[PDB]
């Protein structure tokens, strides 16, 4: 019922220019989700951005459920990059151990539904490939 | 530890001077209101408008939120050497010694990509200086303002090579074309363009007297192989004569404006180039058109016997003549770039 | 058209008159 993950880093209290109507589409109010927001970012650090679910009811009350952040910001931090590659096969920008990537994989468990965390990892590393960093 | 001192406050008056430059007031009221607009759900309604608006906005807050950063990054490093002052301990200091580099960088980037907002300004150029009527002194001006020019290409760390020359029957030059090449040398030289006037006792005159004569520069990228608009055939007249057989001649009709090679050996790879120079100069002629329509000619006047060189528009002056004329000219485009002409 | 702009009279030679050499003589000056 109207469940989408759309926003950005949980300091900005009330992303009203990045996310705007697609928060506010439905009949729940733009004040609420943003004060909800908040509420959840004084449990963690501020800066990153973070999903969660929007189960939209009809009463105008609604439950959510946060899941673990982004996949990529993670992995941009350990790797201590602002821009990526553009071009990666052709020249290569950075690079990162699997060490670490494993732990990155380890403290995200929760949220992955998986029981092995070397699947966990692999999947880090290809990602990591992906985004252009030869492990 | 004097360098580092000297780094802090530096960088912030800089960042200060590009926050001015910028004028970034009324982009942060246009944010304003585009947020807003993205705001209200009728807007996604037609996309086109929508996507517009979302364009806008990013460039405006990132603009704004750049110069944001720089405040609140310059405090924060502010704050990191306040701390290692009190706190009599190595790695804090160090690390406040370093941090500001990155921010410098990034302020520098962002003036430089301020500067260049043309499409082409990355692209290399066709310089061209064509003497003056006068005569004799005339030439002899031409002559030595592209001796400037090729100085100054070669300071910069520029490829030059004459694509074309024709030269004064006494002495100095009648036309020259000279083809730069280097990175974002476009957009440095497009400034350039206009008339120059130089003004000095004439050595080639038989008397003393004080001649006043001029010569303009024109600039033009190079913008082959990327753009779609071609020259008709018909327009298109080639034409060949001899060096100084070789040599070619194109001319366009309906605008009535020429361009010429002579560099390359045989007559194919001559022409091909003049068609290229050709095309280059249509291109650089369209958008000077749309500039207008989205809307005298003497830029600098380099007066050797009072000894003062003196760009018109921009107003600024320099009496180092020599210095100007071996290719430190740097100063005056800068300057012109800042002016945004 | 920039070969015509410099055609212009706007920019042709022009040369500063003698005070003392050639041209020197004035038959009366600026001022009384």
């Amino acid at each position: 019922q109207a469940y989408v993950k759309l926003q950005v880093a949980a300091g900005m209290a009330n992303p009203s220019p990045p996310v705007g109507p697609a928060l506010g589409q439905q009949g729940v109010n733009i004040m609420e989700f943003c004060k909800a927001f908040n509420a959840k970012t004084d449990s963690i650090e501020k800066g990153l951005p973070i999903p969660v679910v929007i189960t939209v009811y009809a009463d105008r009350s609604f439950t959510f459920v946060t899941k673990t952040p982004p996949a990529a910001v993670l992995l941009k931090k350990a790797a201590g990059i602002k821009s990526g590659s553009g071009k990666p096969n052709k020249d290569k920008v950075g690079k990162i151990s699997r060490a670490q990537l494993q732990e990155i994989a380890q403290t995200k468990a929760a949220d992955m539904t998986g029981a092995d965390i070397e699947a966990m990892t692999r999947s880090i590393e290809g990602t990591a490939r992906s985004m252009g960093l030869v492990v | 530890i004097n360098p580092v001192n000297n780094r802090i406050q530096d960088l912030t008056e800089r960042s200060d001077v590009l926050r001015g430059y910028l004028d970034y007031d009324a982009k942060k009221e246009r944010l304003e209101e585009v947020n807003a607009e993205l705001e209200q759900p009728d807007v996604w309604n037609e996309p086109e408008r929508a996507q517009a608006l979302g364009k806008e906005r990013s460039s405006l807050e990132a603009v704004v939120d750049t110069l944001d950063q720089m405040k609140q990054g310059l405090e924060d490093v502010s704050g990191l050497l306040e701390l290692a002052v009190e706190a009599d301990d190595e790695e804090t200091f160090n690390e406040a010694v370093a941090e500001l580099d990155a921010l410098e960088e990034k302020l520098a980037q962002l003036e430089f990509r301020r500067m260049f907002s043309g499409e082409y300004d990355s692209a290399d150029c066709y310089l061209d200086i064509q003497a003056g009527s006068g005569g004799t002194e005339a030439q002899d001006w031409a002559s030595m303002l592209e001796r400037m020019y090729l100085r100054w290409a070669e300071s910069r760390g520029f490829k030059t090579e004459i694509i074309e020359e024709s030269e004064g029957e006494v002495a100095g030059i009648k036309s020259v074309t000279i083809k730069i090449s280097g990175d974002y040398a476009y957009g440095w030289l497009r400034t350039e363009t206009g008339v120059h006037r130089l003004v000095r006792k004439s050595p080639f005159d038989s008397g003393g007297r004080r001649h006043t004569s001029f010569s303009s520069a024109f600039v033009y990228p190079e913008v082959d192989d990327d753009i779609d608009i071609e020259i008709n055939p018909a327009d298109l007249r080639i034409d060949v004569y001899r060096t100084s057989e070789s040599a070619v001649r194109i001319t366009h009709i309906p605008t009535g404006i020429v361009t010429q090679c002579q560099n390359d050996r045989s007559q194919h790879k001559n022409k091909d180039q003049a068609m290229k120079q050709m095309k280059a100069k249509l291109y650089e002629l369209e958008m000077q058109k749309k500039n207008a329509e989205k809307q005298g000619s003497q830029i600098r006047s380099y007066v050797l016997d009072d000894s003062r060189i003196k760009d018109l528009r921009t107003g600024v002056e320099t009496r180092n003549t020599q210095a100007v004329l071996d290719g430190s000219l740097d100063q005056f485009i800068e300057a012109s770039l800042k002016a945004g002409l | 058209a920039i070969e015509t702009l410099l055609h212009d009279p706007l920019f042709r030679q022009r040369v500063e008159k003698n005070k003392k050499g050639k041209g020197s003589y004035m038959r009366k000056g600026k001022h009384g």
